[PDB]
RNA sequence: AAAACUCCAGUUGACACAAAAUAGACUACGAAAGUGGCUUUAACAUAUCUGAACACACAAUAGCUAAGACCCAAACUGGGAUUAGAUACCCCACUAUGCUUAGCCCUAAACCUCAACAGUUCAACAAAACUGCUCGCCAGAACACUACGAGCCACAGCUUAAAACUCAAA
């Protein structure tokens, strides 16, 4: 649950975020864009908190955290749309795959 | 040995011909263009074999036509009379 | 390099005090998006 | 100009659903369909309309109907002559559209083959 | 209705040539596909037989176009046989 | 050189009829169908000038939907129009029918001058559902 | 001794290139009263119509210059495992010699 | 993201038109939007008549705005301009040029399909 | 192809419907 | 042809919770059922494969429960026709219903009747013949989308599913 005013993923290495205007920082905040920006910021936070080597999406833990954030996205979407059978099926399949890979990771 | 052929591309290849709008951009506001791409009398949209452009651009311009119609920039039944004295791109035979 | 364009375009972005001049300038000005194209693909206005 | 048929039919390698479902197998036949009539001949209707008009005006006065009755007879004769003309025209050969007989002759002089 | 009158589906008479006017009119209407639509919308057309009619018409168009291509391709070959024997 | 397209209220229209502009010319209206066709004449300002039909002419159920009845109705309406002082006319046709093409010839024989022909036939964009198909 | 590869590399056709949009001189070997067949080069002859201008000036051994589309007319249809041929070649003439 | 508002209002005089424009931009700022620029399409006779909230209008002024705003601003502004009477229509859309055009290499020739039917003498 | 068995099942199901309507 | 309406019909002006010409000769999305008017929001699983008829989630139209909606169509019904007879085909009027809500039922020629995965080049008809692995299904016709039993918000049902008698065919 990151704040809304946090700038996008891509605009972090650039050092011009401090020198640039406040309105520019606002429109660069992820709250303006769609929620997939928020989701990638979330998964970056999780990979930085957990994973020893970031920038490695091939890893089982990276796949797992990606599926977890996607699952929470689908949960919110279903709670707004109780009648979305397609997203409900997608959520169920995603949870099943997540448990499969949790099993093999435990192994 | 030297006179023998060799694996090589065909420089006789004619470059892939591009439609009149393959590279250009289309919007829901260029009522001139979007009226060139429709029948004058009935207001029916000319299909691909009448128009002569790629499917992506046909889809773009037809969606833009519907958007302009519902928005108010263009009518549905009668083509705008002011855009009649413009280049005829879409081929026909009735005249 | 991409940041610099919209950084400089902030000056073009209207605000409250710029409103009561930009509105008048725009409604006094006129602009169109219409343009046609011929058989070979040449733009014509 | 012709439309493509890559994945229109129900084929084994065609994953998605089929588009076309022709009853008979689509192969180029070596004979062309033969021409048909258009409709049932009709004519002189306006002539007999003028005739009935003048009739109901003048109470069947033929020496006064002379004009339109002569026009009606002449139009009937013209239509019959035109039928004979178009008949002999179709016999001698349609202009612009070649005859199905010679077309089939050409197709069977050089027909297509679906087999090897 | 609320659209303006006498722009669409119109044809201007010249020299009182009503027959040629109506001929051009029905020609353009058929080329746009309007009389067909009207005569088919007289009665309701179910989706299943609509799809069947549409697929049959597609295949008919394909076959007729290819036949016409071959006819235009082989009209030149129909000439006086040069080598009789 | 001739323009098949009709004029526009916006200038310029270099073609008048009887010293009058295209817009104010009266309108003939035709409603065609399978069994009967109805004809009417109206001024440019909605004022109905003349009206008649095959039924008023005295044709029966089998024969209302024919070309000869349309011709007779056109003759009668043209007679009324010439009596009221109308020469030129703009044609408007609505729907298919046998006497559709015949009504125009009827008007011409009656002695009117059609300058334009308009087909304001109904086309629904899948709006309403018609009746079910007949099994003959 | 010279290899067929060398003779092909130095052949007139390899330097000719695409047959379309190219002039060529040719002569006729058989001629019907209405049309004439030019043997110009390659495999096939090209059949042509006698022009309205200079009608009689067409006899055996006449060197006529003309362009051509392709040296063989073919086309593959929907049920043709092998493309139909014409055994001829399309060509258009605009001069002689 | 970017949002283009196509605005169609009734033909009326410059003072009240500018009043409507400034109050609309004030609504944008209240919702939290940031205006990029204003584009005037101009006054034109509408192609087809429209029945507004209370009247019918044949002529109309077309204006266009491009701005940045969150998602809820879209619906809020839609209901705002729907309650508004001076405006005949207002439609929010996204920017076309934001969709970077896929590089085109021309139209490929479609060879006629084959092997739909087996090799049989029949 | 032939549908004789389909018609057999048809009349079976119809007679069963009638039987259930009666009983 | 009859019957029906004349509070009817034609032009013109205002008006919907109904269904979305042309584009579409396009072959795209979705696991399937399905999806082709416009704008916005959210969103379109798994970077080995298979895999539950011991589960879960869906599942066209039709149908059921309680509110609402009314252009049109229409089972049923009524009337008019035809017929020896017509409980139908033809015509006119109208109803459940088709639509939006919160639920239920869980079936189709649900078929493209061609299983998923990775690949190669002949009984007949059909959409050419095949290889390696995997799950599911089948064993004469009919009795049988049946009886009994067991489960389901379903109670004229749905799913599973036989047996006796008969025949030498199907
Ligand atoms: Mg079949
Ligand atoms: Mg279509
Ligand atoms: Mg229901
Ligand atoms: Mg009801
Ligand atoms: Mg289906
Ligand atoms: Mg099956
Ligand atoms: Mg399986
Ligand atoms: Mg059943
Ligand atoms: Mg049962
Ligand atoms: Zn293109």
């Amino acid at each position: 649950d990151p704040p809304p005013s946090t700038l996008l993923k891509d605009y972090q290495n650039v050092p011009g975020i401090e020198k640039v205007d406040d309105v520019v920082k606002r429109l660069l905040s992820l709250e303006m864009a769609n929620k997939k920006e928020m989701l990638k910021i979330k998964q970056e936070q999780f990979m930085k908190k957990i994973v020893a080597n970031p920038e490695d999406t091939r890893s089982l833990e990276a796949r797992i955290i990606a599926l977890s954030v996607k699952i929470r996205s689908y949960e919110e979407h279903l709670e707004k749309h109780r009648k979305d059978k397609a997203h409900k099926r997608y959520l169920l399949m995603s949870i099943d795959q997540r448990k499969k890979m949790l099993k093999n990771l435990r192994n | 040995n030297e006179d023998l052929p060799i694996s090589m591309e065909n420089p006789y290849k004619e470059p892939l011909k591009k439609c009149i709008l393959c590279g250009k951009h289309v919007d829901y506001k260029n009522v001139q263009l979007l009226s060139q791409f429709v029948s004058p009398f009935t207001g029916c949209i000319y299909g691909r074999h009448i128009t002569g452009l790629c499917g992506k651009k046909q889809k773009e311009i037809t969606k833009a036509i519907k958007r302009a119609q519902i928005m108010g920039f263009m009518p549905v039944t009668y083509k705008d009379p002011a855009y009649l004295k413009d280049p005829k791109v879409c081929n026909i035979r009735y005249r | 390099r991409e940041v610099l364009q919209l950084q400089e375009e902030v000056k073009n972005f209207i605000t409250r005090e710029n409103l009561e001049a930009r509105v008048e300038a725009a409604l006094d000005s006129r602009k169109n998006y219409n343009w046609a194209i011929t058989r070979e693909g040449l733009v014509v206005r | 100009a012709t439309p493509s048929l890559r994945g229109r039919l129900a084929r084994f390698g065609n994953p998605r659903k089929p588009v076309l479902k022709p009853n008979k197998p689509l192969i180029l036949a070596n004979r062309v369909g033969e021409r048909r009539r258009e409709k049932g001949e009709a004519t002189c209707i306006t002539e007999m309309s003028v005739m009935m008009a003048c009739w109901k005006q003048n109470e069947f006065r033929d020496d006064a109907c002379r004009k339109e009755i002569q026009g009606f007879l002449d139009c009937a004769a013209r239509a019959q002559e035109a039928r004979k003309m178009r008949s002999i025209q179709e016999t001698l050969g349609e202009s612009g559209s070649l005859l199905p007989n010679k077309l089939n002759k050409l197709l069977q002089r050089f027909p297509n083959k679906p087999y090897l | 209705a609320k659209h303006l009158k006498f722009i669409a589906r119109t044809v201007m008479v010249q020299e009182g040539n009503v027959e040629s006017a109506y001929r051009t009119l029905n020609r353009i209407l058929t080329m746009d596909g309007l009389i067909e639509d009207i005569k088919h919308r007289r009665y309701y057309e179910k989706p299943c037989r609509r799809r069947q009619r549409e697929s049959y018409e597609r295949c008919r168009r394909i076959y007729n176009m290819e036949m016409a291509r071959k006819i235009n391709f082989l009209m030149r070959k129909n000439r006086a046989d040069p080598w009789q024997g | 050189k001739f323009s098949i397209y009709p004029p526009i209220p916006g200038e310029e229209s270099s073609l008048r009829w009887a010293g009058k502009k295209f817009e104010e010319i009266p309108i003939a209206h035709i409603k065609a169908s399978h069994n009967n066709t109805q004809i009417q004449v109206v001024s440019a300002s909605n004022e109905p000038l003349a009206f008649a039909s095959c039924g008023t002419e005295g044709f029966r159920n089998a024969k209302k939907g024919t070309g000869i009845a349309a011709q007779t109705a056109g003759i009668a309406a043209a007679a009324r129009a010439k009596q009221k002082g109308v020469i030129h006319i703009r044609v408007v046709v609505k729907g298919l029918g046998p006497g559709r093409l015949s009504a125009m010839h009827g008007l011409i024989m009656g002695g009117l001058e059609v300058i334009s022909i308009t087909d304001n036939t109904p086309i629904p964009h899948n709006g309403c559902r018609p009746r079910k198909a007949r099994k003959l | 001794v010279e290899s067929f590869a060398s003779m092909l590399r130095h052949s007139p056709l390899t330097q000719m290139g695409p047959a379309k949009d190219k002039l060529v001189i040719g002569r006729i070997f058989h001629i019907v009263e209405n049309d004439l067949y030019i043997d110009f080069g390659g495999k096939f002859h090209c059949v042509c119509r006698r022009p309205e201008v200079d009608g009689e000036k067409y006899q055996k051994g006449t060197r006529v210059r003309l362009r051509l589309l392709d040296l063989e007319l073919t086309s593959r249809f929907l049920g043709a495992t092998t493309d139909t041929t014409v055994l001829e070649a399309n060509a258009v003439l605009l001069g002689i010699q | 993201p970017r949002y283009e508002l196509a605005l169609i209002l009734k033909a009326m005089q410059r003072p009240e038109t500018a009043a409507t424009l400034k109050r609309t931009i004030e609504a944008l700022m209240d919702r939290g939007a940031i205006v990029r620029d204003l584009e005037n399409l101009g006054e034109r006779a509408l192609p087809y008549r429209i029945s507004a909230h209370s009247q019918q209008h044949n002529r109309g002024g077309y204006f266009l705005v491009d701005f940045y705003a969150p998602t809820a601003a879209v619906e809020s502004m839609v209901e705002h301009l729907s309650r508004d009477i001076d405006v005949i229509r207002g439609n929010i859309v996204k920017h076309p040029l934001t969709q970077e055009l896929k590089e085109c290499e021309g139209i490929v020739p479609v060879p006629l399909a084959e092997k739909l039917y087996s090799t049989k003498k029949r | 192809k032939n549908v004789l068995k389909i018609r057999r099942r048809k009349m079976n199901h119809h007679k069963y419907r009638k039987l259930v309507k009666k009983t």
